[PDB]
């Protein structure tokens, strides 16, 4: 990988997933009050073919 | 009883969309990213691009639009109470 | 009389004919209080014409009470106004009756 | 054309608007201190995207 | 929820801004706000509306 | 080119509804049963109301 490798996944472009890449706190807090305040649209969620 | 000699005409519309043309081994929607992005013979090197167009004639000036479809992505941190910082990463045509 | 029964059919056509309500709990309080609500003391659903400072979406109507109808109706509004889905919104809702003029 | 046909236009008072989810306020700290960490920043994609 | 998600202290629910500056020409129109959100708050672009 | 001096009146009509106001901190719906309801303040005690 000489051209991309911490840049492609830094926009999380590609590589891990909203669920992996944050401290376990904030999953859970945002399993809590997903209801009435969501975030989840907040964060990109990268997929490849 | 007394019709006469006639011929043909066929056309079609199709207003307001867009003409797509993906960029893939069999023209479908697999992902987000393309698998052909990832190919190193497109990945690893420099090449030139032609394109040659050809449409139906006009009377008066007009303009082809052409649309790159890229990714276009930002991301932004706030470390400290009143600062904010952000990156912003474009893709192929980034210059 | 023998027409259409609003007590019973479900057909109202004079809500537009209030112009502000009042709550008080024991003479001293304001069940929205704590300065929640821009007129703090008492919910105002349309200004006359002339009060020109809190208009909203082009009709006669203040801000606030567009909030909260819209809130107590589908939760909608602590991340910006859009068209509310369709099945969470039925015939006899709120939005889907609404006319400017 | 609507310059040549006397249309005009004047703005005259411009205001600004936000509102606040009135949030318990522990909670809010607690949220704050969540997201100032640097490993959970934020990112957004344009739709169209494109040149 | 009994609690935990809403305060009591006073606090106001919607704020409006004032210009602080403003300018002019035959074709712009520019203006400057303070956008000052208070202490332990968190609010969302979303309910921002000129 | 030879119209008047004018005034402009706005109304709305909407009807086929009925108005609400629930009973909460937020006025959200966060469950059939509401918080102020379970609220001490207006679940230990009595008062009036006008």
């Amino acid at each position: 990988t000489p051209s991309m490798m911490p840049q492609w996944s830094y926009m999380h472009i590609s590589g891990q997933d909203a669920s992996e890449y944050l401290s376990p706190g904030l999953v859970q807090f945002a399993r809590a009050t997903e209801t009435y305040f969501s975030l989840n649209n907040k964060f990109r969620n990268p997929t490849v073919a | 009883k007394t019709a006469v000699d006639s011929i043909t005409q066929k056309k079609f519309l199709c207003d307001r969309t867009l003409w797509r043309i993906p960029f893939s081994s069999n023209f479908m929607s697999m992902g987000a990213l393309t698998d052909l992005g990832q190919n190193l013979l497109y990945a690893n090197s420099a090449h030139a691009l032609d394109m040659t167009f050809e449409v139906d004639p006009m009377d008066e000036p007009t303009l082809l639009y052409v649309l790159f479809e890229v990714f276009d992505v930002v991301r932004v941190h706030q470390p400290h109470r009143g600062v904010i910082e952000t990156v912003y990463l474009r893709t192929p045509f980034s210059a | 009389y023998s027409g259409s029964i609003p007590y019973l059919d479900g057909t109202f056509y004079l809500n537009h004919t209030f112009k502000k309500v009042a709550i008080t709990f024991d003479s001293s309080v304001s069940w929205p209080g704590n300065d929640r609500l821009l007129t703090p003391n008492e919910f105002e659903i349309k200004r006359s014409v002339d009060g020109e400072g809190y208009n909203v979406a082009q009709c006669n109507m203040t801000k606030d009470w567009f909030l909260v109808q819209m809130l107590a109706n589908y939760n909608i509004g602590y991340q910006g106004f859009y068209i509310p889905e369709s099945y969470k919104d039925r015939m006899y809702s709120f939005f889907r009756n609404f006319q400017p003029m | 054309d609507l310059r040549v046909d006397g249309a005009s236009i004047k703005f005259d008072s411009i205001c600004l608007y936000a509102t606040f989810f009135p949030m318990a306020h522990n909670t809010a700290s607690t949220l704050e201190a969540m997201l100032r960490n640097d490993t959970n920043d934020q990112s957004f994609n344009d739709y169209l995207s494109a040149a | 929820p009994t609690h935990d998600v809403t305060t009591d202290r006073s606090q106001r629910l919607t704020l409006r801004f004032i210009p602080v500056d403003r300018e002019d020409t035959a074709y712009s129109y520019k203006a400057r706000f303070t956008l000052a959100v208070g202490d332990n708050r968190v609010l969302d672009m979303a309910s921002t509306y000129f």
